[PDB]
């Protein structure tokens, strides 16, 4: 989802990048189930 | 001879004017008013504010 970074980016800006929190704190330093198949 | 003082009535009728305004709104931001066209985000609720 785009949300309280990317939101104000899409917003103003125009354009979104996808992992922003990382990039951001990077840059300022700030179970599954079974089923029957063919293998 | 002489005259007698005078009287006389008389009225005015009214006239009818009228103001007016248009006041358009979109469709594309009335399904945002309404919540119709709402959609559950985080990007829909600024567009309708």
């Amino acid at each position: 989802v785009i949300a309280n970074t990317n939101l104000v980016t899409a917003l103003v800006m125009g354009k979104a990048v996808s992992n922003m929190d990382d990039v951001a704190r990077y840059l300022l330093g700030g179970g599954s189930a079974r089923v029957r198949a063919d293998l | 001879p002489a005259d007698q003082p005078v009287h006389n009535y008389m009225i005015k009728r009214l006239d009818r004017r009228s103001l007016n305004a248009a006041f358009s709104i979109a469709v594309e931001a009335l399904g945002l008013i309404s919540g119709e066209n709402l959609d559950g985000t985080h990007i829909s609720s600024a567009m309708r504010l």
